[PDB]
Formats: C-alpha cells, structure tokens, sequence
DNA sequence: ATCTCCAAATATCCCTTGCGGATCGTAGAAAAAGTGTGTCAAACTGCGCTATCAAAGGGAAACTTCAACTGAATTCAGTTGAAGTTTCCCTTTGATAGCGCAGTTTGACACACTTTTTCTACGATCCGCAAGGGATATTTGGAGAT
DNA sequence: ATCTCCAAATATCCCTTGCGGATCGTAGAAAAAGTGTGTCAAACTGCGCTATCAAAGGGAAACTTCAACTGAATTCAGTTGAAGTTTCCCTTTGATAGCGCAGTTTGACACACTTTTTCTACGATCCGCAAGGGATATTTGGAGAT
C-alpha cells in the first residue's frame, strides 16, 4: 500500500496534514505519528457532523446538506455545540424556540 | 373586518423567523453603512463583495444572539418587553463595553 | 460623494424582523436607537481590524478573509468565507 | 491557481456515513472551514505542549493531550480512540 | 443599640472591598482541590503556589460572579440575591446552555 | 469537603463581590458553581501534570490551564 | 548592545532570541525585536506610572499587587487590555450600586 | 558546584529600571514584580503571536518590524497603539542610526 | 357551544440550476530512497520541597433570639406598542462598459542565518537596614434615638 | 434638627523581614565572516469591482385605533440581618522522613534534508435529472366573531 492514509486506514490525507503541520510553525519537528493522528482526528469529527446534519436533512424532507442542517445538527447536540460555542455557521440561522411566559394565555 | 389580538401575529413572525435563515437587514443599505465606517478609517478602501457579506452574516448573528439574551434579562423582570435596559444589562454581564 | 448616516439604513422593521429571528414579542419603542448604537460599535470594532488586515498586506481591497480573520480575533469566529 | 481544499475527503466520509445525501457548495465550504478550524485548535494546543515541555518536535501524544484538552467528553473519548488505533495500523505496515 | 438591617452589611462591602487577603479559609478550601483532583487521578502531589493559584482564580471569578449577579437583582427592583440571579449571570456570561 | 465553604466565607466574597442582601440558598448554588470551576481548571491542570510524566501537580499547570479556559492569572509564573 | 543603539531599558538580543525559540516564524528581521523591546518598555512605564501614583496615593512608597489592580482597573484601556487577566492580590474596585445605599 | 542549581530568568531588572525613570522615590515588593513579568510575558506572546499569523496569512518567511507594528494595531486599544506605534517606530529609527 | 375567515400549508405545472458522476489532460505535491545529524530516553544522582506529624489557643463558625424590612401578591389606569391601512420611496435585479488593481512572474541582492572567538550582562546568592506590620491610643466621621 | 454612641480612621511607637543593593561567576550576546535565498521592485494582465442606467414592485414610512402591558400604589407574611451564646477547628510552630523533580551524560535512532519516481487532486467542461423554487390556485386549522 502506498499512500500513507491507506496505510493508516484513513480518508483523510495523512500527506498533506504532515505539510500543513511543517509549514505552520510549530514546532521544529513533526514526528510520524501526529499527522497520521491528526488526520484520523479531523477525518472522526467530520463524520460525526456529517451524520448528524444528515439526520436533520431528513427531518426536513431533504435530500442535500445545506448550512441550515449543519446548524440544526451543531446546536441540537450537546457536544458539538460546546465545541463551536464561539463559532457562527453562516446562513444557519437559529433553533426554533420561543420562551413559555410569551405564550398565548 | 377582521383583526388578530396584539400578540398573535408576534408570534406568528417568532415562527416565520424562526425557520427561515435570509438576511433580515436590506442589502445596499447595509453596504452603505459598512462603506461610510472603513472611510473613516481609510479612504479609497473597496470591497470584495463577499467580504461585505460575511459582515452582515456575523452582523445579523451577533444582533439576533443579542436579542435572546436581552429578552432573558426583560423575563428576569417580569416583563415581555424588551428595553433599552434589558440590552444594557446583556451587554454588562457579556463583558462588552463602549 | 459624502457619506453620512446610514445607521438609518438600519430600519425599524429589520431591527424588528431581527428580535423576532431572536424570539422577542413585544418591543419598546426606544429600543431601534438603542440597536443602531450597538450595531455601529459593532461594526466599527470588525471594521477597524478588518482594515488594518487590509493595510498590513498593501491592499486596497478588503477581502473575506480580512473579515474573517477580524473576526477570529474578536473571538467570533465565522465559517462559509473561507479560512 | 491551485485552491486546496478537503472537499473530496469530506464527499467520502459523506458517502460513508449518509450514500444516498448530497452537500450545497455553501454546506462544503462551511465544513472546510470546520476541518482548518479544528486543525488550527489542536496543532496549536500540541505546539504550546512541546515548549511547555523544552521538546523540539510534535508527536502523536501532543495531538493525543491536545485533543483531550479541546473536545468535550465523548467526542474526545472517540477521538482519541479513532487516532490511537490509526497510528497502531499505521506503524503495522512500511 | 441596634444597626439597622442592612447598615453593618454595608460596612462590610466597604471594609472587603478595600482589602485583597482571601476569604476561604486556606486548609478546608486545601482539601477540596485533593478531592477533586483525586476524582481525576490517584496519586498525586500538589507545590504550594499551585493550590494558591487556584483559590485566587477561585475567588476572584466567584467576586465577579457576584457583582454580575447582583446587577440581575437589582435589574429585577430586588436587592437580594437569588439563585435565579445567579444562574442568568451565568447562562448570559455563556458559561451555561 | 465543599461545605467547608461555609457561609460566613461565601458571605464574604458575596460582599467583595457589592452585595448586601443575601437569600438562605444562595449558599448551595455557589457550592455548586465553585465545584464545577474547579473541577474545569484541575481536569485541564492535571492534564498538563499527566503529559509531563509528573506525579506533581505545579502552578505552571495550573496557569496553563486557567490561560485555556480564558482566565489568565498574574502572579505565579506567567 | 543593541538596546544602547536603540535607547531602550529592555534587551534587544533576548527579545530576540526568544522571537527565535517560540518558532513564530522561519526568520526575524532586524528591525523587529527592537520595535518589540520598545512596545514592551513603553507599556511597562505605562503601567509603573499610574501604579506608582496609587502607592503614593496611599501613602506607600513600594507598589503591590494591589496598586497594580488600582492602577489598571481605573485606566479604561489599561482595563479593556487586561480584561481576561486576574492580578492576584488585587481585590477589587471600591464600588457599591446607588439603590443599595440608604437615603 | 559541578551540579548546578538550574537558572531562571525574568524581566524584573529592566522593569527595576523602568520604574527608576518614572518614579525614583518608589519600589516595587517581589509579588508585584512577579505581576509586572507575567505581564511582559503575557503581551510579548499575544503580540508575536499575531505576527506569527500576518506572515502566514500573507505568505512570507519573516516576521519583520512591520507584523509588529499592525499586531500592535490589533492588539492594543486607542491611545496604547497610538503609543506604542509611536515608540516602536522611534527605536527602529535610532537603531538603524547607530553603526 | 357554532360560524366566519385569513394566512400558512398543500398541490399543480413548468424549468432552471447546481449537484454527483463522468472523463480529461496535467501541475504540483506525496512517496520512495539515500544519507546526514541532533534530539531525547535511559540510567544513575542529589536534594528541594511536599507531606506529615503533635500539640495548644484564639478566633471563626454554628447556633440561637428577634423583628425590620424586603419580596411577593394584588389591583388598576395611563400609557404605549401592535395590528392594519395607504402611499410611494428606493432596493433589487439585470446587463454594460471601463478600468483599478490584485495576483502572477522574473532577475538582482540585501539581509538573515549559520559557525566560531571574545567579551560582559545578568543570574545566584548574601543580609543591613528601613518600609511596612502590629499593637494601643486619640481623633473623627456617622448612625440611631429622643 | 440636635444630642449620645460606635466603629473606622488617624497617630504614635517598637518590632520584623523582605527590599534592594553588592559580590561573584557564567551563559548568553555581541563581533567578525562567509553563503544563499526570501524579499523586493518592476513589468503585464484580466478578474471583478465600481459605476450607471432603467424598469418593477416589495417593503418602509406614516398614519389611526385601541387592547393590554408596564408600573404605581398598597398590603403583609416571613425571610434575613444583627446581635448574643455556644461549639469546633484553622492556623501556627518545629522539624524529620523521603518522594520525585530536575541535573548530568550519552548514543541509538528518528526525523530533516534533497533528489528522482509516482500519482494524487485540481481546474476545465458536459450530462442526467431529482431537486428545488417561483408563479398560480386551493385546501386547511384555528383565531376571533356571532
Ligand atoms: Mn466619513
Ligand atoms: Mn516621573
Ligand atoms: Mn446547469
Ligand atoms: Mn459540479
Ligand atoms: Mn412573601
Ligand atoms: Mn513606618
Ligand atoms: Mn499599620
Ligand atoms: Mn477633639
Ligand atoms: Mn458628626
Ligand atoms: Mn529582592
Ligand atoms: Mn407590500
Ligand atoms: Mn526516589
Ligand atoms: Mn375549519
């Protein structure tokens, strides 16, 4: 097997995250391991939001995922929304919810 | 002739909005606005027109997050209405100033 | 040609329409003056860095990735413009 | 010019997980951002580990702490299970 | 003779406020970052100086905590505290969901 | 152990903190908090220790990790 | 030195070692760890300054962390740069909201 | 000797030095310099951090004068920048005189 | 309790487009393979400092007594912001043409880096003495009562 | 508004200890020199940004009417704060026990570097078509009215 994701089992591309970590300063050396660790990092958390935009996009009747069914999916979900807490995804707009004292009576 | 009770039709654009993800501030006027404040800190400044747009994208998103939390501080007060106060409040406890 | 107070550009309507998307039912009337304030604030702290990005790299244009890094730096990160 | 871009990982991961789903430009371009966001997260925390320690080099164990530093609770536990077993696979071959 | 309620509280605010020792007692606040950190891992030492960190972080981010919360009351015409208070500080800081 | 946060103590940083009316249970919410913050800082702080292959937990540690959760501290080695 | 050639209190060389070792960048210019020495002193007088008044002001000739928290905090941008830092022992700004005072 | 009992290092005597230029009469006790050297610490990151990123966003190998300055800009609010700008510029000037 | 009616939702048609799946021809980057070299894991060592111990008093925390004053509940009316209508401003949309300027290219080189010898700034360590601490007294600024 | 009464502010004096200056030794900065490549200036260019015009009509502004919200006013049960008494444990002081942090030396090896071979991923372009998205019509759920 020649590339390096193939042999690490990954999607991503363990290449061009060795490159990226090289090129941008920090530090002097990038041992083997990272990138292929970080690569299978990056490669999970896409996944996880994939899978759950892709829930959403059915909720809505939806075939394709668009910036609303990222959003939906970020912010019904305890874990990613902590970890985009200070993010905007942009044409997202919000959860619907309306507070209960404005209720009709 | 027919008339919904105040209140209602409140609610009814909660929803509307709600749903919807568009931009809720006109367009061109907003470009004006983004336009007169880089001249005050640079002339001859042009834009790319998506850099203007993802000003009003993290405009809007800013205003709208700090409506949820000013509505919170007019609740926190027994009222449904927000006020001037309700904002300020917001803006203290967020840690922003000016 | 002078630009002068486009705040007003910022209507009443939008600023409601925007309290809506953010779940607000009744609104005062003090509130829009109150908004556009904020808004200006807003936008001149986005702004300034935005520009200084523009400076730094001799340009005359303000590009998304400008914006985007001023707002990376504002700690108010934003996704769809790039970075 | 070239644009480099992980969109065509992304596509697959897509495939994976939802075969029959699509994904807007807009969609993509905000997971792009997503994918050099986090990356930018976790090298940075690994660089400042690696001074933190007088190392000269980052390694699978900065990128492992990294991680255990910025995702939440489960997702790191994934995470960090994802990577290590990459890295086992990885070192199995040559 | 009596104070009335409120005028020795007052002068507290004025005396606390004018000082900058710390208001945990030392050793009990001691045994609550063992606690904690021996929920996390077993077996462990702490230097003196990193146990004072943590009660000056603490202590400061509860003061601050409190001028916030403080602000709620008095924005809700109360002058007492109330979890509710407390718990808005909190959620507008982001701190919580 | 987190009752040694006695009342009198919270009353004290409440009155650091401006306040002068204080309800009876406001004493079991900052409890609450306080364990919460400490659990934060000490899980990030004892992260650093564990990576340094050190059984001590040192103020560096704990500066690192109160500079994560954006609560830079001044005074122990900055 | 370099800090002689410059005018300036902080060490030029090690601002610019430490531009080296905090792998910033592949190369530091010339210029730049003296701009950086200079940006650094001018902010550390900023601040000795106005700390300094607030020994004086009470009545003390060494300043402590307390008179840093003074200085800062009654310094709007002093304040605004520092406003995710905690000085300790510093306490805090004397300040009680007007509706808890009495008539 | 032979085993030597490490080395620290700090900014506590050109800070010494600082505060002999613009308060003579007045010291310093040792936590407020601690202070003092967290706080040298702290802006010499967030400002060489920034021009880390400006030579990245712009391409180039160097972090010159320049990135210092409009890090500078960014990092620090109205009169400060305005400041700092002014003594930064002013040194480089000076420095570049004395051969 | 029952009917009226309005606007959001459902349905039909037509059609534009932006998507996934191609196939393509191809710069640029990853992999492969050889080699030079410094980082850091290991193993052994010293001793700084963390834990701990034992005891004894002094002050803090806890508990108790009381009732002042604060939050919570209720009531009501003037105020005010929501709903709906009308007029018409100015945003949006779409195509146009001109050019300011962002981005690509190419040689000459200044300027950073690397390595080695020389010189010295600044860390470690030391302790006299005064700024500050701590105790007791006298002045002052205000609260609570009459 | 005036006269008794605490507690914090101020004054004074004697002890305590960390400021801050001084001594001494080295690691790190400066000086001098040879090498090369990132940076810069200057030439050329076409993307896309500003600018305009012009027609269509969606949305803003200004208005009237009035439902209902805010908040003013009033009451009071009871939760707090202030002061007293009681019970408990934090802090301080003198070490001695030894964990594990941090210093030192080293050589195997892992990663940097650079060159040649291999192929991944990007930019350009066409296609089937389900997915939408808009223009036009109808049915539907329920708010408000009789
Ligand atoms: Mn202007
Ligand atoms: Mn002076
Ligand atoms: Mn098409
Ligand atoms: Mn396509
Ligand atoms: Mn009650
Ligand atoms: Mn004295
Ligand atoms: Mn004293
Ligand atoms: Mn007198
Ligand atoms: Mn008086
Ligand atoms: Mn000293
Ligand atoms: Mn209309
Ligand atoms: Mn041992
Ligand atoms: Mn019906």
């Amino acid at each position: 097997a020649k590339t390096r994701s193939s042999r690490a089992g990954l999607q991503f591309p363990v290449g061009r995250v060795h490159r990226l970590l090289r090129k941008g300063n920090y530090a002097e050396r990038v041992g083997a391991g990272a990138p292929v660790y970080l690569a299978a990092v990056l490669e999970y958390l896409t996944a996880e939001i994939l899978e759950l935009a892709g829930n959403a996009a059915r909720d809505n009747k939806k075939t394709r995922i668009i910036p609303r069914h990222l959003q939906l999916a970020v912010r019904n979900d305890e874990e990613l929304n902590k970890l985009l807490g200070r993010v905007t995804i942009a044409q997202g707009g919000v959860l619907p919810n309306i507070q209960s004292v404005l209720l009709p009576k | 002739p027919h008339r919904y009770r105040p209140g209602t039709v409140a609610l009814r654009e909660i929803r509307r909005y709600q749903k919807s993800t568009e931009l809720l501030i006109r367009k061109l006027p907003f470009q004006r606005l983004v336009r007169e404040i880089a001249q005050d800190f640079k002339t001859d400044l042009r834009f790319q027109s998506s850099a203007v747009m993802a000003l009003q994208e993290a405009s809007e998103a800013y205003l709208v997050a700090l409506f949820e939390d000013t509505n919170l501080c007019a609740i926190h007060a027994k009222r449904v209405t927000i006020m001037p106060k309700d904002i300020q409040l917001a803006r203290r406890i967020r840690g922003e100033r000016a | 040609k002078v630009l002068r107070d486009n705040i007003q550009g910022i209507t009443k309507p939008a600023i409601r329409r925007l309290a809506r998307r953010g779940g607000v039912k009744r609104i005062s009337g003090l509130i829009y003056e109150e908004t556009r304030g904020v808004l200006k604030v807003f936008l001149e702290n986005v702004i300034r860095d935005a520009v200084t990005y523009t400076e730094h790299a001799k340009r005359k244009t303000v590009t998304a990735m400008d914006v985007v890094y001023a707002l990376k730096r504002q700690g108010r990160t934003l996704y769809g413009f790039g970075g | 010019t070239r644009k480099e871009s992980y969109a065509i990982y992304v596509y697959k991961v897509l495939k994976q997980v939802h075969p029959d789903t699509g994904i807007s430009s807009k969609a993509m371009s905000i997971m792009n951002s997503f994918v050099n966001d986090v990356f930018e997260r976790i090298a940075g925390e690994a660089s400042r580990l690696a001074h933190y320690n007088k190392r000269s080099t980052i390694t699978s164990r900065e990128i492992q702490t990294a991680v255990r530093l910025l995702l939440p609770g489960e997702l790191a536990k994934h995470a960090v299970s994802e990577g290590t077993k990459a890295v086992t696979k990885y070192t199995s071959a040559k």
